[PDB]
């Protein structure tokens, strides 16, 4: 029994407190997916999300508030353009892109936060641990 | 090896003990890297877990705390203060979440892997725990001055309402005189009160008020800094009229200008008079009205031909001052308020009503002047054809609004549909017999008493015709107008005959107001008026620190909605002088200038306009604003070379916590 | 003679036309910028111990500046960075520095990161169709065309083929078939498809001429009004000559210059699709990387990489000392270069344990260019990361139907 | 004002002989940068290399003369501090003979250094006490190596390996140390060459290699041995290039018969062993690259299989200092003159008298590193230091110190104030590799060339100009060389193995290699074309056995 290793970052504003809300309605989800809890994820650097797919992460999630909504007004789409150009990154190196992916969760939103931890345990599952393992890193 | 971290697990009464091992999870713990003591309590959001928290930290002498408890957002500021009794800085404090988002969420089945989990929360939080530096908060004075630009009511009420809280405040105004646009109406909706007697008292108190410096015939010629400390070059036009305390400050005993209007009496130069709508005569030394704040007699000196007659008409006053030039003052404010306010939308485009070439169309601000007792005539409202009274109106609301051609405007102008109402009204009870014609499409009456004045109004006799107006022609002969549109209730065409016309005009910005919007770092709206710190929850407020927008330069309004804004944008700009500092926030950027390559990039990447590019020790650096930065982290997540530290968040901190995720 | 005319230049002076290339017209327009004091130096290219040695010159004495006449395909090397290291950016020196495609787009790169000061700069470039690095050509010479090379008096690169002036004749090669070989251009010059340096002041070569002027005039291009004035006032000055261009000469310059573009893309094709895809190019991409000692060379000779202390240095991205360094070293460079590579190749032919550095970054450059549409080395707009736009990403997001960048976003 | 001026000059740091440019604004080195036309490096450089620049103009370097009265050290000028050492040193001279000076030099320094301090060390008072550091610093390989071959050193160049067939690293550091040696074998494994390590730990030498063998430490010969037992037992054997160029076979097949199975002597087992033995053996080009018994059994091993005078074969030492080629090639070594000319052959000592002027050379076998400072204090009393600091350097410094302290009229010429210095009595400053202009002799032989770039600080000078300095203030003739060409002259004109490799030969990027005899030679890439260089024209191999630890 191989257990995935999703690693999460998400802003404090709206994905922390869609996340918070979701923990106090009860709702489940399979326990493989754990946080950072910056600010913004504008605060989010290439660096990060590269380190932890060097280091063995099986799959990374970044969770942003809702375009419009970020509560410094512009970070999300800073957000989005990095995580835009780390999806070419992780294709053209190799990587399976679909290992990475970036969502808008609000702070009411609990139940999509508990399909997205299902929805990525799930697509982590299916495609296996990271090649980066097996390679000597 | 330095670094000793406490880790204390919450059970929160079998709300966190009853989904997983607190026991595994704190004997795990007691063998993480910096740890020097690891204990469980039942309820550490109480006293008995302040204290315990306080006994561990003077016996195990430990440099930093991990609490594994609810989330940060809840109990935060509670074990930041209980750290801080203790001899800790509050931010060497770090939460582990392991009730949201481990023990509510994986409750049926899910026994070791949720302590699994917990135990790699902790590791995480201790991680991050042992790299948590001392943050000192600091805070910026600000100066106790403000700067309200405009003086029409929005402006008079922050500048009275300022100055009332025992605030020093500039009001400046473009114009030679204060009042604005109420001052330019004859009746106000829906209460009919007469404009110029309910304003006198507030100019008059604004005249007289210590606290106000009443800067008239002025602008803002540049402004820089922030919101501690605003540097503001203002220009003082060239009034060429001396005030008595200017004329003191001269030398010459003689009092300045005390409003006797002899000049005017004698000048030989007639021009239009813009606060008349250019249909009133004036000389080149004049006033805007009798009932002009500042009764200082302005001359217009690209007018004057310097026949020098008005000197003599002065006499022994030696009021005049034919060439004197505009100066230049630098003032030190706190806070600014804008207030720009508003103009007539150019209806002079949109063809199909003749408003320029049709001599007896005319718009809303002009029938003002016209059936105003003070305006061109006394009051009498008469075709500008020939002069003879008329008796019928039509009214045409929705000129050049809601309209998405590109020539008008795509929004409501919020108001035209009310003093439309009004003037109907004064219509058919000044000239009687006459009747209103209103050619309406959606009468929009929101406001408090509105609904009321509407059924008034159509009570008296006035006739609504819904329909926008296709078209107008006029007759040679007599130059009445046709009125061409459709009633869609009824639905039918119809050309209506009337004397006179009235187009209910868009409102835009003033002239200028652009360039001054930019020169306070405040962005323009997507329809083109001032933008909002949050469109909801700070109708006043802005991006930029320190500057607060007031009245219908923050886009149209009524005039209590208005002076509601003004006294809560001026309540806005006091809270932070009265407070005399303004507290950084905990997690602002700082730029390591031994890292920094000037490169510049991140400048445009800060939403507050808090980064820019200088020199320091004869390097082209980069600059934080700690007083606009906000800890949203952009710029630090963004620079390639690692020169902008997000303290509490920093880049050696976040890897921290990735390096344990995947540790043991 | 005015912001984009073509012109025939060649030099007043018979000896600049005799040295100069293909008449001497760039080297009369720097000697003439230099005597006029329009510049206080010149960064120049002139032979080293032999011909395949080249090597930069700063130049202010003007009578030294015929040394520098003649153009020298071996000379693989970028003159922006030295300029930036060594000059402090040209932040108080007015230069005119002569330069390829390459380094017209590491000019453009470096300026819009603060590092130089275009303002202060004449770039007067020439076109390119390739470099070969200097032991290679000798290799060439001495294997497949039998001719020592130190007996070699000229070597160059005309109609596609490599031409050798040597004692006792000429001997020329079809580049291709050396290409296909290992021989021939740099792997980056056989993919790029910056020809002719329209970004410069001037564009300088030898397309286009036809006739009785097939070497003895230079086709200039007008590209700014900076190049303009330095012309007029070269004309006017007595020191050059211009004629109008006939048309069929721009007719057949246009023409070799999309044949080049062709042969850059075919040649992106076959490396791009060599590489591999899917797990097989993680697998390459890390086992040639596992080689790297850490030089620095890669980070130091690349355009783009300005900062203080790389990422690459410090201690939480890559642990200090281990030899054996981890895949994130190259995953920085791949983050912080990629989205703006002028393929200029420095850094894969200074790497000492012979990584494709080149290969990897264009690849990764041209999938950026082809999703943001952000083309590198020309008119300063800033890196698809110093300036992001409201609408822009609002757009991108919507473009894939999703709430989420998760998928449907190539194809 | 020479704003920005590009020097070509070799690499200071190891005996790859790595070009680079140096960079010259307003007379200061300011950087580094690629100098492609090599044919060494193409340009590239390792983390040495591209930080070479860095030391040539530090605040400590030293700009006076400083003389020891007393205690604390006195600034001095030239003139006195040269009086003083030719006046000591006389006396210590007339005092006591031969015996008591010693001449320590590094191998750090130019050609010219190294040539010029051995001629002063002999054309003036009679001893050959002129040793360097290459004992400690590289090892006895050119010892053992000149046993097998005739000649210590490395037998082809570096990219000739790309010839090869099976490189063969056997314990190397070859990319932590030499890196630039190491991309050579980076580009064979790209064209497709099969590789062995035999490093006893796992490096980034050994990740390269297809296949790894990881041995017990101490322990090659008895590896080596292994593989000859079963190269000689299968036949693997070149009869033809034994019968006619190797002497001494039998005596081999007697000694390594007792290794059937040396499991436990070292840790590789026996399958492994015979796959690498019999791989070697059956490509036609196999080249050994080596990191005096161990260099002496790899020599059996290429002798045995037939890889040594051809392309791409050979053993390749490494030889880890800039000039260690070079400072033994000049003579810097107690028993040679010139290019190995080995002094107690009687007529070489002529041709020197002959040539130098002078009479009654030594003949007696000199004093090593090590044996000097053993005897430091009994009969070696007053010793010269070029640019070694044997305080930090040898093992158990103490003694080190000890013994410096017994001696009289220690001289510590050095760029820098290291700790040997303040046991010194005399201290001359000396210049750096960017301040000097004479040449280098790569680990492959090539000759390379140093070029002057920057001015030496204050008063420092040339080790050249300085020893010619003393040598006038001393009396003795034949030092009249105002520039590293003339002493460059000097050298060839005595001896024939570097006769031919004149500066006009030197300015071409290329370089020469060291057998050049005729002007209009080539150089000599290869070693051992046509026969070895011993006594007769083949190459004797020897039978050793293996010493525990
Ligand atoms: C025809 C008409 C009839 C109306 N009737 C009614 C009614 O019956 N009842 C009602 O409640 N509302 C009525 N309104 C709306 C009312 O006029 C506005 O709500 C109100 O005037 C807005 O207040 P304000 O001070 O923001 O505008 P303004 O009075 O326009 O404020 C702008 C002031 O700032 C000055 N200023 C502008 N730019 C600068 C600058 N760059 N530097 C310095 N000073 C500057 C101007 O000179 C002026 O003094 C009517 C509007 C119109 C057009
Ligand atoms: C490597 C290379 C390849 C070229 N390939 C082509 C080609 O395929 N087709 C074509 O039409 N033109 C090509 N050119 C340009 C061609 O040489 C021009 O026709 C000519 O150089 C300009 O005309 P000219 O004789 O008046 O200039 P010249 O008087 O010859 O002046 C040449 C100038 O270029 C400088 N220079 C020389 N070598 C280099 C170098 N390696 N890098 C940068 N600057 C250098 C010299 O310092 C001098 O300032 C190439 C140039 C180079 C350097
Ligand atoms: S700190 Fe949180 S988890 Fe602990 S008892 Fe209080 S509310 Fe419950
Ligand atoms: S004449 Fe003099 S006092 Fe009278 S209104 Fe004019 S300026 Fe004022
Ligand atoms: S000087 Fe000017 S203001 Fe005075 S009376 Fe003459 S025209 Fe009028
Ligand atoms: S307020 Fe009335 S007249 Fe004015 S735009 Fe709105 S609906 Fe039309
Ligand atoms: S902080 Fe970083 S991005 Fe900003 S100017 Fe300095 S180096 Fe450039
Ligand atoms: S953290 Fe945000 S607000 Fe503060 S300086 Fe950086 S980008 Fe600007
Ligand atoms: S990269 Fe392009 S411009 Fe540069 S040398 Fe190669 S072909 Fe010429
Ligand atoms: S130049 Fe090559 S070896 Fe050096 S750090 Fe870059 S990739 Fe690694
Ligand atoms: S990464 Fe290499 S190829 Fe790309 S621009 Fe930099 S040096 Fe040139
Ligand atoms: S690789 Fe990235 S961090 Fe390093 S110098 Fe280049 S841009 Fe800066
Ligand atoms: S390999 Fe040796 S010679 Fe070459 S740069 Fe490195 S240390 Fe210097
Ligand atoms: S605060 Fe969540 S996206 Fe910015």
């Amino acid at each position: 029994d191989w257990k995935p290793q999703i690693l999460a970052i998400i802003c404090n504003w709206c994905s922390y407190a869609g996340a918070d809300l979701a923990g106090g309605a009860r709702i489940q989800y399979p326990p493989t997916v754990r946080a950072i809890r910056v600010m913004c994820t504008g605060r989010v650097d290439m660096l990060f999300i590269l380190k932890a797919f060097v280091e063995g992460a099986d799959g990374v999630l970044v969770s942003g508030c809702h375009f419009g909504d970020c509560h410094y007004l512009e970070g999300n789409y800073k957000a989005a353009k990095r995580m835009f150009m780390i999806k070419n990154l992780l294709r053209n190196i190799g990587l399976d892109d679909r290992r990475f992916r970036m969502t808008f969760v609000s702070a009411s939103e609990g139940a999509k936060w508990g399909m997205v931890m299902e929805d990525v345990t799930n697509t982590i599952k299916e495609l296996g641990p990271s090649p980066i393992k097996e390679f000597k890193k | 090896t330095e670094p000793r971290i406490g880790v204390f697990v919450c059970h929160c009464g079998t709300n966190i003990a009853g989904s997983m091992s607190i026991d595994d999870v704190v004997n795990y713990a007691k063998t993480l890297p910096y740890v020097a003591v690891a204990d469980q309590y039942q309820y550490m959001c109480s006293t008995p877990g302040q204290k315990k928290i306080d006994d561990a930290i003077k016996e195990y002498n430990l440099t930093g705390v991990v609490v594994a408890a609810c989330s940060p957002r809840l109990h935060e500021p509670t074990f930041r203060t209980a750290t801080k009794e203790g001899g800790l800085n509050p931010f060497r404090f770090e939460m582990a979440n392991i009730r949201e988002q481990n023990s509510w969420v994986h409750m049926h089945g899910m026994w070791d892997e949720a302590t699994q989990k917990a135990k790699d929360q902790v590791r995480m939080a201790v991680a991050k725990a042992a790299k948590l530096e001392d943050l000192v908060p600091k805070s910026v004075p600000v100066e106790k001055t403000a700067m309200v630009v405009g003086g029409g009511v929005a402006g008079m009420q922050a500048a009275l309402d300022l100055a009332s809280a025992g605030i020093k405040t500039y009001l400046i105004e473009r114009t030679p005189t204060i009042g604005g646009r109420m001052s330019q109406l004859d009746k106000t909706f829906p209460t009919l009160d007469c404009s110029q007697c309910i304003l006198t008292p507030k100019m008059v108190d604004v005249g007289r008020h210590p606290n106000i410096e009443m800067m008239t015939y002025t602008e803002v010629e540049k402004v820089e800094g922030y919101i501690g400390n605003f540097d503001v070059t203002l220009r003082k036009k060239a009034r060429g009229v001396l005030t008595p305390t200017e004329a003191t400050a001269k030398g010459i005993v003689g009092g300045g200008c005390n409003g006797c209007g002899d000049c005017s009496a004698v000048c030989p130069v007639i021009k239009p008079n813009p606060f008349e709508m250019g249909m009133a005569p004036r000389k080149a030394i004049y006033i805007y009205h009798a009932q002009v704040m500042p009764l200082i007699y302005t001359v217009d000196f690209d007018s004057c031909v310097k026949c020098g007659l008005c000197v003599e008409a002065c006499g022994d006053k030696k009021a005049i001052d034919l060439e004197m030039q505009d100066e230049f003052i630098t003032v030190k404010v706190g806070t600014a308020v804008l207030a720009t306010g508003y103009e007539l939308f150019p209806i002079e485009n949109k063809r199909e009503w003749g408003y320029k070439q049709f001599d007896n169309v005319i718009n809303a601000l002009e029938f003002e002047r016209l059936i105003c007792a003070s305006g061109p005539t006394g009051g009498h409202l008469v075709r500008p054809s020939d002069g003879k009274t008329p008796m019928k109106v039509g009214f045409v609301l929705c000129a050049g609004s809601r309209d998405n051609t590109g020539i008008g405007k795509p929004y409501c102008s919020r108001f035209c549909c009310m003093y439309s109402l009004k003037h109907a009204h004064q219509i058919m009870e000044k000239i009687p017999g006459a009747v209103a014609y209103l050619f309406y499409m959606d009468i929009r009456s929101f406001g408090k008493m509105y609904e009321e004045f509407y059924y008034r109004i159509q009570h008296e006799g006035a006739k609504f015709i819904r329909g926008r107006v296709a078209n107008v022609l006029e007759d040679k002969e007599t130059k009445n107008l046709h009125v061409f549109t459709e009633d869609t209730l009824l639905g039918r065409p119809v050309d209506v005959e009337v004397d006179l016309l009235v187009l209910a005009a868009a409102v835009q910005p003033n002239e200028g107001a652009n360039e001054l919007r930019k020169k306070f770092g405040v962005s323009a709206s997507q329809d083109g008026w001032m933008l909002e710190a949050h469109p909801k929850l700070n109708p006043c407020g802005t991006t930029t620190a320190g500057v607060f927008l007031a009245g219908v330069c923050q886009g149209p309004k009524d005039i209590p909605d208005t002076v509601a804004q003004a006294e809560g944008a001026a309540s806005a700009a006091s809270i932070p002088i009265h407070m005399g500092e303004v507290e950084l926030e905990p997690y602002f950027a700082m730029c390591i200038d031994e890292l920094c390559a000037g490169c510049g990039m991140c400048v445009n990447l800060c939403p507050y306009s808090a980064l820019s590019l200088g020199e320091k020790n004869g390097r082209t650096v980069m600059v934080v604003t700690e007083a606009k930065c906000k800890g949203c982290g952009t710029c630090g997540g963004f620079c390639p070379g690692g020169a902008i530290k997000m303290q509490h968040f920093t880049t050696p901190q976040i890897v921290a916590q990735i390096d344990a995720f995947f540790a043991g | 003679a005015a912001k984009g005319d073509m012109l025939y230049a060649w030099a007043k002076d018979a000896e600049i036309q005799k040295k100069g290339e293909c008449g001497g017209a760039v080297t009369a327009l720097l000697k003439h910028a230099l005597e006029t004091k329009m510049v206080d130096a010149v960064v120049a290219i002139k032979k080293g111990k032999d011909l395949y040695d080249a090597v930069p010159t700063v130049i202010t004495n003007p009578e030294d500046i015929i040394q520098t006449a003649g153009s020298l395909h071996c000379g693989t090397l970028l003159i922006p960075k030295l300029i930036k290291k060594y000059l402090n950016g040209a932040k108080d020196m007015k230069l005119a520095v002569t330069c390829k495609g390459c380094d017209a787009m590491a000019f453009y790169e470096l300026a819009k990161r603060n590092q130089i000061n275009l303002d202060n700069i004449i770039m007067i470039g020439v076109n390119c169709g390739g470099s070969v690095s200097p032991v290679t050509a000798r290799k060439m010479i001495s294997n497949k065309f039998g001719v020592d090379p130190d007996t070699v008096h000229k070597e160059e690169i005309d109609k596609g083929q490599f031409i050798i002036e040597y004692e006792g004749g000429h001997k020329g090669i079809k580049i291709d078939e050396l290409e296909e070989e290992g021989y021939g251009r740099r792997s980056n010059c056989r993919r790029c498809k910056m020809k002719i340096p329209r970004q410069a002041d001037i564009a300088a070569g030898n397309w286009g001429v036809i006739g009785d002027k097939a070497g003895k005039a230079t086709f200039l291009e007008i590209c700014s009004e900076k190049g303009a004035n330095l012309v007029n006032s070269a004309q006017s000055k007595g020191a050059l000559e211009i004629s109008p261009a006939d048309p069929k000469g721009i007719d057949i310059r246009a023409k070799v210059e999309k044949a080049m573009f062709n042969l850059g893309d075919e040649w992106r094709h076959r490396d791009f699709e060599g590489m591999g895809k899917g797990k097989d190019r993680l697998k390459l991409m890390m086992s040639e990387s596992s080689k790297c000692i850490k030089c620095y060379a890669c980070v130091e000779a690349c355009p783009i990489c300005y900062c203080i202390e790389c990422s690459t240095k410090k201690p939480w991205y890559i642990a200090p000392g281990v030899l054996p360094t981890s895949f994130m070293f190259h995953l920085i460079r791949f983050a912080h270069v990629s989205d703006s590579c002028i393929n200029c190749g420095q850094c894969e032919e200074l790497c000492p344990m012979e990584i494709p550095n080149a290969l990897f970054m264009h690849s990764q450059q041209v999938e950026i260019e082809k999703m943001f549409g952000h083309i590198p080395g020309q008119d300063m707009t800033p890196p698809i990361h110093a300036f992001v736009e409201e609408k822009a990403e609002r757009a991108r997001l919507d473009a894939t139907g999703t709430d989420s960048i998760y998928t449907n976003i190539f194809t | 004002s020479e704003i920005m001026k590009y020097v070509a000059t070799t690499c200071p740091y190891c005996g790859v002989g790595c070009t680079l440019n140096l960079v010259v604004s307003n007379g200061k080195v300011v950087g580094v940068e690629p100098n492609q036309r090599s044919p060494i490096n193409e340009g590239k450089l390792c983390p040495k290399g591209v930080t070479c620049w860095e030391h040539i103009h530090s605040p400590d370097r030293l700009t006076t003369p400083l003389i020891k009265k007393d205690g604390k050290f006195i600034e001095a000028s030239w003139d006195e501090a040269l009086d003083l050492v030719a006046k000591n040193l006389k006396v210590i001279y007339d005092k006591h003979g031969p015996k008591g000076l010693g001449f320590q030099t590094s191998c750090r320094t130019v050609n010219e250094d190294c040539y010029i301090f051995q001629k002063f060390a002999r054309v003036g008072f009679k001893t050959n006490n002129v040793d360097n550091c290459a004992r400690i610093c590289h090892g006895p390989s050119v010892a053992g190596l000149s046993l097998s071959f005739g000649s210590g050193a490395a037998t082809n160049g570096f990219e000739d390996a790309l010839n090869a067939d099976l490189i063969l690293i056997w314990g190397s550091n070859a990319v932590e140390a030499h890196p630039l040696a190491g991309r050579r074998i980076a580009q064979a494994k790209k064209k497709g060459i099969q590789i062995i390590a035999v490093d006893p730990r796992y490096t980034m030498t050994a990740r390269l290699a297809d296949t790894y063998v990881r041995f017990n430490p101490s322990t090659h010969i008895a590896l080596a041995n292994s593989m000859m037992y079963w190269i000689i037992k299968e036949g693997l054997e070149d009869k033809k290039f034994i019968q006619d160029r190797v002497n001494g076979f039998e005596d081999l097949k007697k000694t390594v018969e007792n290794y059937a199975d040396a499991e436990a002597i070292h840790g590789v087992p026996l399958d492994v062993v015979k796959d690498i033995a019999f791989r070697y053996a059956k490509a036609k080009n196999a080249v050994i690259i080596y990191c005096t018994d161990n260099v002496r059994s790899m020599g059996n091993l290429a002798l045995l299989t037939g890889n040594v005078g051809r392309e791409g074969v050979g053993v390749n030492p490494l030889r880890g200092q800039n000039n260690v080629q070079g400072a033994c090639d000049m003579g810097a070594y107690p028993n040679v003159y010139s290019g190995y000319q080995k002094c107690e052959v009687a007529e070489n000592r002529a041709k020197m008298e002959k040539a130098w002027s002078v009479t009654n050379l030594p003949d007696w076998y000199g004093a090593t590193l090590t044996e000097q400072i053993n005897q430091c204090g009994d009969e070696i009393k007053g010793m010269y230091i070029l640019g070694l600091n044997p305080v930090v350097t040898y093992p158990s410094s103490n003694h080190v110190k000890a013994q410096l302290e017994k001696l009289d009229f220690l001289v510590v010429q050095d760029i820098f104030f290291t700790e040997t210095c303040q046991y010194a009595d005399v201290i001359l400053p000396g210049a750096c590799f960017a301040e000097k202009d004479g040449t280098f002799t790569s680990g492959e032989r090539r000759i390379n060339r140093v070029r002057k770039a920057v001015n030496p600080p204050g008063q420092a000078k040339e080790d050249i100009h300085i020893i010619s300095e003393l040598a006038a203030k001393m009396g003795f003739k034949g030092f009249e060389l105002p520039t590293a060409k003339d002493v460059w002259d000097d050298m060839r004109a005595v001896t024939p193995s570097m006769f031919g490799a004149t500066y006009e030969k030197l300015e071409r990027p290329e370089g020469i290699c060291w057998p050049c005899p005729t002007e209009e030679h080539p150089g000599t890439p290869i070693l051992h074309r046509e026969k070895f260089a011993t006594a007769d024209g083949k190459g004797n191999l020897f039978g050793i056995d293996y010493r525990p630890p």
